[PDB]
RNA sequence: CCCGCUUAAUUCAUUCAGAUCUGUAAUAGAACUGUCAUUCAACCCCAAAAAUCUAGUGCUGAUAUAACCUUCACCAAUUAGGUUCAAAUAAGUGGUAAUGCGGGACAAAAGACUAUCGACAUUUGAUACACUAUUUAUCAAUGGAUGUCUUAUUUU
DNA sequence: GGGTTGGGGTTGGG
């Protein structure tokens, strides 16, 4: 069996943590408010190309492999994972975002989700993407949340990243609330 | 006709934009929707707010907001709750003014950044507006409309609606770019002539190695099949093999060889380097001059490059005729200026695809679809041409020569052999060490400044008899976690100093920074001079030598510390500014947008936390306007902070620990601040203003003690003084000399230019070389001492004019580029000194005559470059100008519309809105005729224009003359109707028109304006 | 935002103001009349008031306030301060957008106040003028704090966790020692 | 010498005289072919009597220029080699594809058949399309590829639909088609006669 | 210190009654139940109420095992349509032969004003009832023990 | 505009009440096949069958698998039906956690928020 | 002017750094090796102008005191002589290129051509393929096209 | 596993 913790405990433990510490949790929560103000995707090679050489006319060339590659689009989303107790900002990477898009729209295939988003954005169809992202509001899931205490540009900061997303089933959540309440009443 | 007006309203301008179907102020909208009635009473300030606020929408929604009898309007929520409800109603939309500085999380809105426009939204006026509207209508009014609230006499602030900057917003093949910029400024030298050891020519010593080094070109997608790749690889193998048989020593001796007295120059340089005592000035000037006359001519280098290419590249790689075309274009590649470059289509469009024999087509498209085959093979020909130039030509030029520009030669390009430049560098390093540079060791510099700031580089530009060092701070250190160069580190302190720059204008010295300030000072002095009665005038001009290197660091830091003009803490605001352009409003083809009338500029400002008069905290901007036309500002959510202590640390570091590099050797400045930093210009002016106010007390009270008019201005290191008394000029010279003696600086070349002559023995001025001239020349402006009129100085020959012009032309946007180029060329410097308060009518006409004569010569190379492209092969231009004479029609259209726009701008600058329209039309026609006469006279001799186009130009000129005469003829009858009463300026204009007899001809006025 | 408040360097302003207050108090009471010195020492009344200069202006975010005791809490990044304000007029003059909480303010002038209580000297910080410039609803988790409403014990706390608080506490103790030496 | 140069100049003037240049017109074509009626000395270098008057070619050019300098009929300036006057002085096997879909354009089918790479003639009628080659051997050099030997079917791809063709048209029909070609030639001749006879 | 809190109809009625009976509180819209809260979470069955001459406001009903409350649903003004989450309820109600079902509803309530309903989702598993009850009790205990 | 109390009870408290306006919840029974609808309590390991007379078994939706009713108990194992809702549940309904929740709601400490007094 | 072909040989010089050799008063001689670069190169301040340029003219009636035209390299500034809304013949500088060899009769108003061609050649259109300054294919309509000979003697 | 904003264009004063 796993251990489930609320958002407030994650917030309190993240602040006290020293620089360079990591820990993982499991939370019952609902996703809300995916943000689209920044760029929604980036480009990486199949051989894990650290540096992608930008060119003109949709031309590309990886440096970790040294071949003419078709650019591969990786989808990154920022949203908020909020429980009844609290709210935290999280980052959603390619696999989980593709899973969410496939769940909300079964027609799009898993790895094709990034291509679909890129085509919709570039062709001039942003209303469809807005409607697609709006249907994910207040959708309950099971999350694996990891916080990292790291320093960027000589500035201490905490970043939350989601590792796994699972479908919700009320039964063990109800059992967990019951046992927590029983422990509280006992003490 | 449509004319530019000095006064406009935002409501009138907004009605000219087709997107907005409803434009009105808030009061008339409130009455239109029956929210308020005229019998109701309101506060006077609330009434003013309702009257001045301007709203607009893309559709008419007056019906939707009509007052409903179902339920009245009472407010119980707070303004914040209503605004939050509106922002939540916005949802996923991301571009709204009220959304700036905040994010939405479900049904909660979080405020996280400083927005200076929230003070307007959360003000009492908007509370009263909410009371008037009601929540259910306020929440949608904030979204469906664009709300502009007036905060200044002509400035407006958008606080709601879609941001204005959102209105200011199948692929095709793009050819590669020639990397011509690589040739410049190479200091590396090798033992044996050739190319760098990292080039693929020297790495090889089979097909495997050449394939490995040339991966970028071997696996291109333009190759149809593997056979083409194999043929190209074999060609590259042959190229590499042939290159090693070139005797570079013989080629360098034959075409571009060293001087016959090279050994004497080398011996002289060595003796100067080794000698302990200081070298003679005249001998070193002669040595520098002799070194700089060893430059290689363009023909010599073109022959050298052609010889290299002919025996290194097989003739069949490009074709028998394509090779010759490439060789011929190589010369035009060689002689280009600093910021000029070639294009691949400059070679491709003159070549034949079918000339290449080794091209193979997988599918028989040679006969079926010839055009597709031609496109596909052009894609390969362009790659081959790029490969030849970038791999062979550029590295050889970079390795065997030092290519740079001189000091007063503009953008002209010069080539120097590498040993000559090594001698020059040795001599320059010897000269730099004695005065201001010393060799340094990294042990002395502490590690904090070593790991916090990046270092600079040194570059040498030849000068006649000397050099000109420039220090560049572009680099950033990958190690030590540095991601910015030094200027980017010092950017915010530059904003603080720019804040300091405004007070320097009048408070603590005589400093000028731009043309508007100089023009205002001249206008004030001219008014005082006219009031006095136009007496005789005397002027003195002198300048400081090496102002940046003559600054004492301790004095500069002491001045910085004890000055109260720089506050302890500053905040930084960012905002977008929309300002009217110089385009008149069209009077009501259907697609008219905001960019047609406004210019978008990104601005930053530093403000203090004190309760200052300017009260930037309420607005967030500080703009100076020269007219009554409106402008719009929208704030941004990126605030920053900067403290005086941080600026002090930056100044201390740059003054004490500046380290620069030259040929893998580190140096360090010993005195002064480096030129090339963004903060040095203001610091120099501040430092010299302190001394000049120390030593110029007598000027302050002289305007009242003895009643003498005098003007003193200083731009950087240049001084100008115009006075009425000779004693004042002599005293100023003596006082400035005393200040220079006491503060350790000196004036350039020991020269002073004056209007009079005085005995120099009495004032210990024997070492000065006084030059007497009757016509003042200052910062490129020519000033007359009798009539006191100012006009710029123009070059006289085509060769001198060409040196400062770089031509860049693209087929996609010929029309816009050429029209904007003409507009800038006419309006570059004439727009600042066309003041009616400085010059008279004849002076303005003469100024326009000379400026237009200069601008036509400036623009001439663009017209010749245009004729190198035939537009009959481009549908975009042939559909509009035909096929027979496309180029001539295009050029005529551009010239006509540009001249018309320039004339309109000139009339806007000269007259006020109160002047009668007939006078304005007459003067516009006169200016148009002057410019067209200049153009026709200049172009009537050229062979390219000799035929079809000159007839059209002459017709235009004749039409302008006829229209001017007709307007002058009808003006008499119009004025004789007595319906108009004429003021002083109108009477002056009538007198000017009648004196020169513009009714008949122009031959009376031409002698006065053409006089040189 | 947090970087904006850190660049202010409020601790330098506090140190300068405390140094000026101590110097002025030392200069103004050199009479050293024993009867007057004994008269001036009574329970629960202020002895001196030094207003800060115009150069000690900073901005902070209000996290909480208390009308009953006139205690106001200010935070900027790492450090949160607990100070007082003169009266409700200070809050009414500052045109708050919605509420005093979660609002960014500029303190135009403040002052140090010296009080003698329980056979020792207590130095307070009182805010006189405030100006609201925006709303910032962003929770800042301040690890460390200093309290100006409890005397030496409220300031010396969490001194080991930060060098700046250690230096300011040393300066505060030196000021208290000098005050008790001169007056008593 | 001076006399030799004078005689050569006289000979050149006689050869460049207006009266002589009309009857002969040997050098008149050279004059017409000149850019701006400025002929060089290469034309006179092929002469027999002019060369015999000579009794390093730049020296000969300079001598000719000196000889013609004092003359007025011709012109010489800048010590150039060219010359000019001072006056104008002007005055078996063929197949048919079958079962073409109705409404198919001629361009599509002619493009489809031209993929072989040799010229021919095509006419489209309802379905039937006669194609004729210019030489005998292209038929056999093309039937090796236009016949898909993998399927062994006389099939050609037109408009994305499979079309059929016969390898040999009937002998009577080829005779009729040759007679049709002869009839077309005769009708062109008759039209040519009519065009001549409208005047 | 948390604006969102889960509680049922009886607690809504008790809070409103207590606030109205003794209005001697701070001059703010916020209620007072072991702190200040704006939002609420409740699982109860939903049914439309057909009011008269009320176009902008649509009256609903949220009955539960403890009591009942009145809620109002706002609609867009630029055009006359219904929110998506309630259109889904309407179409499902039409499809299933007019059978009312429990919903998980989040509603924003302020004093001296009606109770807006912001969003709800139809629930088909009876385990949500026990989950909601346990969550209500746990959060109530947490709030009471955090006050002290 | 009306306050009606519908407290939740278990199977054993049903005899303790003996007539009150309450609500009960259970899985629908189909093996007995009465004319009147019969619902069942517990995980079916122990037999607890109650029948409602107002509501017919066949009229409700076929996909319905779980129901809860609100009505006064007519007699032991007979409950009148006033309001009935339909739950189409694809997962088993846990009865132990529901029993614990009911017992905690009936407790003295937490009864204040659930019911008056 | 166009076209065909060819156009030359040993070092003018060798910075910086490393490592050998010989000589001896710090000078110098000899030979050898590695080599753009923090993987980038690119000075700064102030000021001027800014359409998504298939979109824009009183499309122009004028001052023989005017506007054009003509010169054996090209191009651009300096003098004479003519003509009247468009036409043919000139005189001094500055700057830039200049290898040899071979060729340069269709001038043309035509005639005889029944030699040639639905596979000739244009003309405007349409349809495809192409478009950043493409050198095409088919169709429709339509009438001329190609070649040779005749008004012809290398003092050319 | 992400990360100021890189330009584009190049005249005239200092
Ligand atoms: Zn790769």
């Amino acid at each position: 069996q796993r251990i489930y913790s609320s958002i407030e405990e994650i917030i309190q433990q993240a602040q006290a943590s020293e620089i360079g510490q990591k820990k993982e949790f499991y939370v019952y929560g609902n996703l809300v408010s995916i943000q689209m103000k920044n760029k929604l995707y980036y480009y990486r090679c199949t051989c894990q190309g650290k540096s992608v050489l930008k060119y003109h006319g949709d031309s590309f060339f990886c440096e970790s492999c040294q071949q003419f590659i078709n650019p591969q689009v990786h989808l990154m989303l920022r949203a908020f994972v909020q429980d009844s107790t609290g709210t935290i900002p999280v980052m959603i990477f390619d696999q989980q975002s593709s899973q969410l898009i496939n769940q909300i729209d079964p027609s799009i295939h898993v790895q094709e989700a990034g291509q679909y988003v890129k085509n919709c954005i570039e062709n001039g169809q942003e209303e469809i993407i807005r409607q697609l992202f709006s249907k994910l509001d207040f959708a309950r899931f099971i999350f694996e949340i990891q916080f990292e205490n790291k320093e960027f540009n000589n500035e201490q900061e905490i970043a939350y990243k989601v590792l796994k997303i699972e479908k919700e089933n009320i039964k063990e959540e109800s059992k967990y609330l019951l046992k927590k309440l029983e422990h509280l009443i006992n003490n | 006709k449509q004319m530019l007006t000095r006064k406009e309203d935002l409501l009138t301008v907004l009605k000219q934009i087709s997107a907005l179907k409803y434009v009105s102020n808030l009061y008339e909208f409130l009455l239109a929707t029956e929210k308020i009635v005229q019998t109701s009473e309101l506060d006077t300030q609330f009434q003013e707010f309702l009257t001045t606020t301007i709203i607009a929408s893309e559709q008419n929604l007056v019906e939707n907001y009509k007052q409903k009898y179902n339920q009245p309007n009472f407010s119980q929520l707070t303004i914040k709750q209503v605004i939050d409800d509106s922002i939540i109603l916005l949802g996923n939309k991301q571009n709204y003014v009220q959304q700036i500085g905040t994010t939405t999380i479900g049904f909660y809105v979080e405020y996280e950044n400083i927005n200076l426009s929230r003070q307007t939204l959360y003000s009492s006026n908007f509370r009263n507006l909410l009371n008037i509207f009601g929540e259910e209508d306020f929440k949608y009014f904030l979204i469906d409309f664009l709300v502009f609230t007036k905060v200044e006499q002509n400035g407006y602030l958008q606080v709601a609606g879609v941001c204005l900057n959102q209105y200011f917003s199948e692929n095709q093949y793009i050819y590669p770019e020639i990397q011509r910029s690589q040739i410049f400024y190479c200091n590396h030298m090798g033992r044996e002539p050739g190319v760098f050891k990292s080039s693929f020519f020297n790495y090889s010593e089979p097909q495997t190695i050449i394939k490995k080094t040339l991966l970028k070109e071997y696996q291109s997608k333009n190759f149809s099949c593997q056979e083409e790749r194999d043929l190209f690889l074999e060609f590259t193998e042959k190229i590499v093999q042939n290159f090693h048989n070139i005797n570079f020593n013989y080629l360098l001796k034959k075409f571009c060889k060293l001087p016959e007295n090279y050994q004497s120059l080398k011996s002289q340089v060595k003796q100067i380097v080794q000698s302990e005592n200081k070298a003679n000035q005249q001998s070193c000037e002669n040595l520098f001059n002799s070194l700089y006359d060893t430059e290689i001519s363009y023909k010599q280098i073109t022959n050298f490059l052609r010889q290299i290419i002919q025996n290194c590249v097989p003739n069949q790689l490009l074709g028998k005729k394509n090779f010759k075309v490439f060789l011929e274009k190589l010369y035009e590649f060689v002689q280009m200026k600093r910021f000029e470059n070639q294009k691949v289509l400059d070679y491709i469009c003159f070549m034949d695809v079918f000339d290449v024999e080794w091209f193979v087509d997988l599918k028989n498209q040679k006969f079926t679809q010839k055009r597709k085959y031609i496109s596909d093979k052009r894609k390969i020909l362009g790659d081959l041409i790029v490969f030849i130039i970038n791999k062979i030509v550029i590295p050889v030029l970079r390795y065997n020569f030092y290519i740079t520009e001189k000091h007063k030669e503009g953008s002209q390009i010069f080539y120097y052999r590498k040993p000559i430049w090594k001698l020059v560098s040795k001599l320059t390093i010897v000269k730099l060490e004695e005065e201001n540079l010393e060799k340094v060791e990294e042990k002395l510099i502490p590690e904090d400044s070593f790991q916090k700031y990046p270092q600079g580089k040194l570059r040498i530009i030849p000068k006649k008899g000397s050099f000109r060092p420039i220090m560049t701070f572009l680099r950033k250190d990958k190690q030590k976690n540095i991601k910015l160069n030094l200027n980017q580190i010092l950017m915010d302190s530059q904003l603080v100093f720019r804040n300091l720059k405004d007070m320097l204008g009048q408070k603590i010295g005589y400093s000028v920074f731009d043309n508007k300030q100089i023009s205002e000072k001249f206008a004030q002095f001219i008014e005082k001079w006219k009031n006095k009665g136009r007496p005789q005038l005397y002027y003195v001009t002198l300048d400081i030598k090496k102002c940046y290197d003559s600054i004492d660091q301790m004095k500069l830091l002491n001045f910085f510390n004890q000055s109260d003009l720089i506050q302890d803490t500053y905040f930084i605001n960012k905002y977008l500014l929309f300002q009217r352009n110089k385009r008149p409003l069209l009077q009501i083809m259907d697609n008219i947008n905001f960019p047609y009338y406004f210019n978008l500029k990104e601005r930053q400002i530093a403000y203090s936390l004190y309760d200052d008069d300017d009260q930037i905290l309420q607005k967030g901007f500080k703009e100076i306007q020269s007219d009554d036309r409106p402008f719009i500002v929208i704030n941004q959510d990126k605030p920053r902070c900067i403290t005086k202590d941080i600026i002090h640390n930056h100044l201390k570091h740059i003054s004490q620990y500046n380290v620069i590099s030259f040929n893998k050797v580190k140096f360090r400045q010993k005195r002064g601040i480096p030129q090339g930093l963004n903060i040095s210009g203001v610091l120099c002016s501040f430092y010299f203003g302190k001394l000049e106010e120390e030593y110029t007390q007598f000027l302050k009270n002289a305007e009242q003690v003895n009643g003498s008019i005098n003007l003193l201005m200083r731009l950087t290191d240049d001084y100008l003084f115009i006075s009425d008394s000779q004693q004042n000029a002599l005293n100023l010279i003596v006082q400035l000399q005393n200040c220079a003696n006491n503060n350790g600086f000196m004036f350039n070349d020991q020269k002073i230019t004056t209007n009079f002559q005085f005995p120099q023995e009495d004032y210990n001025l024997e070492h000065f070389k006084i030059s007497v001239q009757n016509e003042c020349q200052w910062i490129g402006k020519s000033i007359d001492m009798n009539t006191l009129e100012i006009k710029s100085i123009q070059k006289q020959t085509q060769q001198e004019i060409n040196q400062t012009i770089n031509v860049a032309i693209s087929i996609k946007n010929l029309k816009s580029q050429l029209k904007n180029k003409l507009r800038s060329l006419f309006l570059n410097q004439l727009i600042d000194y066309f003041n009616p308060n400085i010059n008279s009518f004849e002076g303005l006409c003469r100024q326009l005559y000379h400026h237009s004569k200069a601008t036509v010569m400036k623009f001439y190379p663009f017209m010749t470059k245009l004729f190198q492209i035939d537009l009959k092969k481009s549908k975009q231009y042939s559909v509009q100008y035909g096929k027979e004479n496309t180029n001539e029609n295009f050029l005529k259209d551009i010239l006509y519309y540009t001249v018309e726009d320039v004339c309109k701008i000139l009339c806007y600058l000269q007259f006020e809105d109160e002047i009668n329209s007939n006078i304005k039309e007459i003067f516009k026609n006169l200016y148009s005729w002057i410019m067209w006469d200049i153009i026709v006279s200049y172009l009537k001799k050229k062979k390219q224009f000799k035929g079809y186009l000159n007839k059209l130009l002459q017709k235009i000129r004749k039409s302008r003359f006829f229209y001017l005469k007709e307007g002058c003829k009808s003006l008499q009858l119009i004025l004789s109707q007595q319906k108009y009463q004429l003021n002083k300026k109108e009477l002056e204009a009538i007198e000017f028109i009648d004196l020169n007899n513009l009714i008949q001809d122009i031959k009376t006025l031409i002698p006065k304006i053409s006089a040189k | 935002m947090k970087l904006l408040l850190q660049n202010q360097n409020i601790f330098q302003k506090l140190k300068n103001t405390l140094n000026g207050c101590i110097k002025k108090f030392y200069d103004t009471y050199q009479d050293l009349e024993q009867m007057q010195k004994f008269e001036m020492i009574v329970e629960d009344k202020l002895l001196f008031r030094y207003s800060c200069s115009q150069s000690e202006m900073f901005s902070a975010q209000i996290q909480a306030h208390y009308l009953e005791k006139r205690v106001l809490q200010l935070t900027d990044g790492n450090v949160k301060y607990i100070v007082n304000f003169r009266d409700k007029g200070v809050l009414d003059k500052a045109n708050f957008f919605d509420t005093p909480n979660n609002s960014l303010v500029i303190i135009r002038q403040w002052s140090y106040e010296i009080y003698y209580t329980k056979n020792t000297f207590q130095i307070n910080l009182v805010i006189d003028e405030m100006r609201c410039i925006d709303i910032i609803t962003t929770i800042f988790y301040c690890k460390l704090e200093l309290d100006f409403t409890q005397g030496i014990k409220g300031i010396s706390k969490s001194s080991s966790f930060s060098n700046q608080i250690y230096e300011y506490s040393a300066q505060y103790y030196k000021a208290i020692q000098l005050l008790k030496k001169l007056l008593i | 010498e001076l006399d030799i140069k004078e005689s050569l100049k006289l000979q050149m003037e006689y050869y460049f005289c207006d009266t002589n240049l009309t009857h002969d017109s040997y050098l008149r074509g050279i004059i017409s072919k000149s850019p701006k009626n400025c002929v060089d000395i290469k034309v006179f270098l092929k002469f027999n009597k002019i060369q015999q008057i000579l009794k390093s070619k730049k020296d000969l050019i300079h001598l000719i220029r000196d000889s013609l300098k004092e003359s007025k009929i011709l012109k010489v300036k800048m010590d150039s080699l060219k010359v000019k006057r001072r006056f104008p002085f002007n005055l078996n096997c063929l197949i048919k594809i079958i079962n073409i879909p109705q409404g198919t354009l001629k361009a599509e089918v002619v493009l489809a058949v031209r993929h072989l790479g040799y010229e021919f003639y095509c006419d489209y009628i309802d379905g039937q399309a006669m194609i004729r080659f210019q030489n005998s051997d292209e038929q056999r050099l093309a039937i090796q590829k236009l016949l898909n030997h993998n399927n062994n079917k006389l099939q050609i791809e037109i408009r994305g639909q499979i079309c059929d063709v016969i390898s040999t048209i009937p002998e009577d029909e080829e005779k009729n088609y040759w007679n049709y070609i002869k009839f077309k030639k005769n009708e062109f001749r008759k039209f040519f006669f009519m065009k001549k006879q409208q005047k | 210190p948390q604006i969102t809190v889960p509680l049922n109809c009886f607690m809504i009625n008790q809070i409103v009654k207590a606030a109205k009976e003794n209005p001697q509180a701070h001059s703010g819209n916020h209620y007072e139940w072991y702190g200040a809260f704006e939002n609420a979470i409740i699982t109860a069955k939903f049914e439309f109420l057909q009011s008269i001459n009320d176009s902008p406001k649509i009256m609903g009903k949220l009955s539960d095992s403890t009591g009942c409350i009145e809620v109002v649903i706002q609609k867009s003004k630029m055009s006359d349509e219904l929110p998506e989450f309630v259109q889904a309820y309407e179409i499902e109600l039409q499809n299933n032969g007019n059978r009312h079902k429990y919903v998980r509803a989040m509603l924003k309530m302020r004093k001296n004003a009606q109770i807006q309903l912001l969003y709800f989702s139809i629930v088909n598993d009876a385990n949500e009832i026990s989950r909601h009850g346990l969550d209500l009790c746990l959060r109530y205990l947490q709030r009471k023990h955090g006050i002290e | 505009q009306e306050q009606v109390m519908y407290p939740r009870i278990l199977f054993e408290q049903m005899a303790q009440f003996r007539g009150k306006k309450v609500t009960v919840v259970g899985n629908v029974c189909n093996e007995d096949q009465n004319d009147s609808l019969v619902i069942e309590f517990g995980p079916t390991g122990l037999n607890q069958h109650v029948v409602i007379d107002n509501y017919r078994r066949v009229d409700l939706n076929n996909t319905t698998k779980f129901v809860e009713i609100r009505g006064v108990v007519l007699n032991q194992n007979i409950v009148s039906c006033e309001e009935l809702t339909e739950f189409e549940q694809k997962d088993p309904f846990d009865f132990d956690t529901y029993s614990k929740l009911i017992h905690l709601s009936q407790s003295d400490k937490l009864s204040s928020l659930f019911t008056d007094q």
